[PDB]
DNA sequence: TCGGATGTATATATCTGACACGTGCCTGGAGACTAGGGAGTAATCCCCTTGGCGGTTAAAACGCGGGGGACAGCGCGTACGTGCGTTTAAGCGGTGCTAGAGCTGTCTACGACCAATTGAGCGGCCTCGGCACCGGGATTCTCGAT
DNA sequence: ATCGAGAATCCCGGTGCCGAGGCCGCTCAATTGGTCGTAGACAGCTCTAGCACCGCTTAAACGCACGTACGCGCTGTCCCCCGCGTTTTAACCGCCAAGGGGATTACTCCCTAGTCTCCAGGCACGTGTCAGATATATACATCCGAT
């Protein structure tokens, strides 16, 4: 029989290791695909930077890292423990972003 | 109590001012308090003297009116006096033993407010009980509430402003944020076997047997004068993270003691630090703690130990010394 | 030519990362769509912005600046990028 | 204090200049200090103290410097 | 044909930096976003104080106009520091 | 002082008082601009600029590093309670967050 | 036995009595009195413009109505109908007033 | 300054249960905890505390010593609190 | 058109286009401005009058008033959902809210 | 004495134009001026800030249009240009 | 379902003060003309963006077992809503006083502008040590079994 | 309570590489000096509107009593997220190759600022009347205890 750790216990520790490293957690060449998809939507045949795609991602990252901070925060005053697309819903629309 | 204007001034307040001599007296006669305060500090004492009514300021001092209580930016009656230039006046407050060398937060004496050759020579030398405890277990706890049930009293379990008074269960007065905001504001700092006392009698018999000497002693006749309070004029920076006391319970120790607490550094060559020109007025008349009123207060785990205990205006203080001075209340040197 | 269901390539795993760096500590199994659909909101309310500033310049490049243009007009100042 | 006092004066060449002087002290008696410490006439000394320039008739006292307290140093003539 | 010079605040960076801190040094990224930082209050306080002189009719931005811009827009004792080091500047300057 | 030597050290500072002003003429802000407005403006961008590169410094000692980068910036910024209001709507490219766990999701 | 209305029927009567009106529901004296004090705690000795004292209890009454609607949004989420002090903190807190 | 200084105090409290009910029925809010009062006057004084002190200092650079409805408007739309109707 | 009747009517609008032309050049914007700056904003200033003013006046009139009051041009604002977001971050005086009550706190 | 202007004349022209027969009281013309400096003040200091993000010392009815593309949302941005555009080549021609 | 008790909506007089319109005028906008520099256009250079392979391997995807957390039901007790009688102080109106906002007129000092010059600061070279990576030994959380 | 095995992370030392920090040439932007016109500082005067006080009316706040509905704790179930192992996909890196389009420069013209003259558009003020507010009376819809 295995070692086996826990359910919560490695989340933690992936809590920790993500809260103390910088780099960018979503891989580079789908999110630049995706930037290309949204940007040819808006304008037809246009070049990026790698310095806007970098800039883009940095942004993106950001704003989803503040946006889940709220939702645990949403999360923790229903008295759970599992963040919910409504957590992340009643986020938005106190920040104004959803009405 | 008695209801009052919305600047604070009792019927006794608007009397001074006015000059009412027959209402002044009969207020007094009828019980009405002279040791009151509106909302920025004045007594009766001070609008009497600041206006110039000879005959007011007898019937008030006549009546307990404390002479020395200090005002609105600790000005003292005779600081009113001197200040509009009232000679006679001046001589009735020095009579009745007003102190010629107290000092406001800028640490000027009412002679540095004046000019006058003769007046200069003159100044020159020639309620419910509330109920609250600290650590008890449970039949202390539940002996305290029977008290309150007994005696028609207020008990609470947290620690806020009308608190009255404090139990301890031990002799000594215990080092919990419990018995440092009793001290701080004054509270009746009260030993265990004063409450059994009163369930051994039924009777709120006498309290100055179980208040423990120089230590709420000193902050009970503090308040009780209405002097300002310990740390008053003197701000604080906590430097660090704190294991012992913690940051939130220092702050607010700091906030209830008078004092202020700094968000920046206080770098001493910088002209906020310098420019900082009040006055500490619990602290020795002549040390070094009159003017240099900044502290960073770091603690002891953290070891942060200086080259030199104080730079410019700024010193470098442990914890343990801020915790030492609130249970003496008193500004301990640290040099 | 043109590109189409990018938005799942910002994976499972990748959302739980950014939730990490979040403090967050169990996920629901819903969550990993909506999350794609917010993120794409947001993509589209800043490429539109910076093409716009591109389409001004005269450029059919879209420089670092623009996006930072875009982010600053929306209350989301960058630092690192210029400006 | 009220005695003898030590006070610092930062020069722009990021030196601070050590003088005692007393409370009572000029502004015209701490140049002159200034000078006998460094070489600098009086004339081409500007002090600077909480934000404000200091005139020589006004003494130390009545600005309210206390000891161990920093004042600026600005050459007025040929200065660099 | 040349190149066009670009300006930034890097070696004055420096030089704060080498006054707080001899020893520390500060790479490429983070002079980046120190620059970064100083333009964005540049034109924090530039544009507060713009619209001082607009409100109240003066067509010259002085520096008691940079002045109340600075306690408009720093935090409490931020503003007071930064106050008392213009002041100092100012007064050290036309002295 | 009134000197010749240059209005940066005359004015005791290290950031550049004619670049701020020459900045402050062409920006569209004023018809005019006063000469104690670049002096002014130069002293408040020195001093926060000195502020965060103390504490950046002071967070790059803690980690034992010898030379600033934009994580030890985003730790100043972040564990200062001013500073962190200043520049409350900012982002700071590779800086990451601050380690703090809610004390619900540790173990009983 | 005298006619009464249940918990709860008269709060709706009073939510739809004030919604359809607009005027001011803080007392004008009191207020002025606190925006005094406040500005006596700023500066000495100042006069208000009566407009002034106006144009900031609409804007005082304008905030705290929206707060207490984002405070009923973290009441509801919450599984309540009572609205608490920690549904005013979670409102400030994502509303980036609180930290 | 010769004359005394008389500060008023306490005026926080003239924001009654009463009034907070009604700023909360107009909110939607149907049922309200006991401790929600204290807690809004709280909030309201630092909102308060925020916009006057900016309109002070828009006061004081005019050189004035009246507070007028166009520095609160100066003060709030600083904030991102644009007001219509007081000017601007 | 080439006509010389006045700036407003050469363009075909209500909006002063000289007014905001001056406005446009004393406000500190540019150095220079176009000759048709003027004429594209107040064509689009009036524009955006007219939207408001018409969606009030239609609020005026569901409440059988013959004139517009704040509550209308606030019911006007709050109820387009386009206007409401040009319009989010304003506090319109004596305007109230618009009225909803959540469905959980309505009675079973 | 001084004279104040204001767009009160404007905004009850265009209010006969779309509505006839209903007026506007003082307060909601006071709010309808504070919304057309509101909008004047968004759309001027956009047009600057791209006149400045491009080196040019001209706002041209160009920058004035991208502003109002950034500035308003979608069917009002695509109205307010189409008007725009239709009020300067009316002008220009 | 059923009928009182109640709160809101609908209809009529009528009073007022605020909205809409007219008038004098004066200042700001418009028309004409001149000069100069901003911006449009053309041409060129070269950077840096896009596209393509090939390999390696880090990470995503899939599956499964199980435990812990979400959620529903239930009971209690307490605190909030509702209504009534009492108390407070807000609101209104009116009078009286004066500080200070607001405007006008001199007139001086400061900021713009222009020409000349020269050193500060930027771009390019380059070189070493700070930090990254790796590899082994040591310590410390973790968890299942007592 | 407690020890003990398995993972995870940290500590210490060795190697290397590339970017930070400093040097050098040069050019252009900041500094200096003089002139000029006007912005704004200062003094004075007007008159508005902010402040203070007083008395009366009554609306609203306050205190209290009662009851019930809702918050909150507890228990039980079950299902769905987590942890871990294995397989597969495609990210990432290194490389090379083209060429589009971003910068840069030179020239030129035409669009806008600036000045002056002139006059009517819009602003302040004065005045009539009617839309909306308020009082008064019924009528109907809603709520709730009791059928």
């Amino acid at each position: 029989k295995p070692h086996r750790y826990r359910p919560g216990t490695v989340a933690l520790r992936e809590i920790r290791r993500y809260q103390k490293s910088t780099e960018l957690l979503i891989r580079k060449l789908p999110f630049q695909r995706l930037v290309r998809e949204i940007a040819q939507d808006f304008k037809t045949d246009l070049r990026f930077q790698s310095s806007a795609v970098m800039a883009l991602q940095e942004a993106c990252e950001a704003y989803l890292v503040g946006l889940f901070e709220d939702t645990n925060l949403c999360a923790i005053h229903a008295k759970r423990v599992t963040i919910m697309p409504k957590d992340i819903q009643l986020a938005r629309r106190i920040r104004g972003e959803r009405a | 109590a008695v209801k009052r204007n919305h600047r604070g001034e009792t019927l006794l307040h608007i009397a001074s001012i006015k000059g009412d001599i027959p209402s002044v007296e009969y207020l007094l006669q009828n019980g009405s308090d002279p040791n009151v305060k509106d909302h920025a500090g004045w007594t009766p004492l001070h609008e009497a003297c600041n206006h110039g009514h000879l005959k007011v300021v007898e019937l008030l001092l006549q009546h307990k009116a404390l002479v020395n209580t200090t005002g609105y930016q600790n000005d003292s009656p005779l600081h009113d006096a001197a200040k509009n230039g009232h000679v006679d006046i001046v001589k009735l407050l020095l009579s009745y033993g007003a102190s010629r060398n107290a000092v406001n937060i800028f640490g000027l004496r009412p002679v540095d407010y004046t000019d006058d050759e003769s007046m200069k020579s003159l100044l020159l030398l020639p309620g419910p009980l509330v109920l609250i405890g600290s650590g008890l277990s449970s039949e202390q706890q539940k002996m305290l509430s029977e008290l309150a049930v007994i005696l028609k009293a207020k008990k609470y379990t947290e620690f806020d402003s009308t608190v009255t008074h404090v139990v301890v269960p031990g002799d000594a007065v215990q080092s919990t944020l419990k018995c440092m905001l009793g001290i701080l504001n004054g509270c009746w700092i009260l030993k265990f076997e004063w409450v059994k006392a009163c369930l051994r009698r039924k009777v709120c018999e006498q309290e100055e047997k179980y208040e423990i000497p120089e230590g709420p002693r000193r902050s009970r006749l503090n308040r009780e004068q209405l002097l300002p309070k310990l740390f008053d004029g003197c701000y604080f920076y906590l430097w660090g993270t704190f294991k012992h006391h913690p940051k939130d319970n220092l702050i607010k120790l700091v906030t209830a003691g008078g004092g202020q607490i700094l968000s920046r550094k206080p770098k001493p060559d910088s002209d906020v630090t310098q420019t900082i020109n009040t006055v500490a007025y619990h602290a020795r008349p002549d040390s070094d703690q009159r003017f240099c009123t900044q502290y960073i207060i770091y603690e002891d785990l953290c070891n942060y130990h200086p080259e030199r205990v104080r730079q410019g205006k700024v010193w470098k203080a442990p914890s343990s010394w801020f915790i030492d001075c609130v249970m003496s209340f008193e500004l301990l040197p640290l040099d | 030519k043109v590109l189409r269901d990018n938005i799942q390539g910002i994976t499972k795993p990748a959302i739980r990362r950014l939730a990490r760096r979040g403090g967050v500590k169990r996920i629901s199994g819903l969550i990993y769509e909506e999350t794609r659909g917010v993120l794409k909101v947001f993509l589209e309310n800043v490429i539109r912005d910076a093409v716009t500033y591109t389409e001004h310049a005269k450029r059919k490049t879209v420089t670092a600046m623009d996006v930072v243009y875009a982010l600053k007009r929306q209350g989301r100042t960058l630092y690192g990028f210029g400006g | 204090h009220h005695h003898m006092m030590q006070i610092f004066v930062k020069t722009l060449t990021g030196k601070t200049i050590t003088l005692e002087v007393e409370p009572s002290d000029t502004i015209e008696n701490v140049k002159a200090k200034i000078q006998d410490k460094e070489g600098i006439p009086p004339d081409q000394q500007r002090l600077i103290f909480a934000g404000k320039q200091l005139e020589d008739g006004r003494t130390l006292s009545d600005y309210n410097i206390q000891k161990e307290s920093t004042l600026h140093l600005v050459l007025r003539l040929r200065g660099g | 044909r040349k190149r066009s010079r670009k300006e930034s605040y890097s070696i004055y960076v420096y030089k704060v930096l080498k006054q707080v801190h001899p020893d520390t040094g500060i790479s490429s990224k983070a002079m980046g976003i120190m620059n970064s930082f100083v333009n964005d209050i540049f034109e924090r306080i530039a544009g507060e104080a713009s619209r001082l002189a607009h409100y109240n009719k003066r067509s010259t931005i002085t520096s008691r106009e940079i002045q109340t811009a600075v306690r408009l827009l720093l935090p409490g004792e931020l503003a007071k520091h930064a106050v008392s080091e213009g002041t100092k500047a100012v007064t050290k300057y036309t002295s | 002082s009134a000197k010749a030597k240059t209005r940066s050290s005359r004015a005791g500072l290290q950031f550049p008082v004619g670049r701020v002003h020459r900045l402050l003429r062409k920006g569209n802000y004023s018809e005019r601009v006063g000469a104690g407005a670049p002096v002014y403006l130069a002293a408040v961008l020195e001093y926060l600029t000195a502020e965060i590169l103390e504490l950046a410094g002071n967070a790059a000692r803690d980690n034992k590093k010898t030379r600033i980068i934009p994580r030890h910036l985003q730790l100043a910024i972040r564990n200062d309670e001013e500073l962190n209001k200043l520049l409350g709507r900012v982002t700071i490219a590779q800086g990451g967050v601050l380690p703090n766990i809610q004390a619900v999701l540790l173990p009983k």
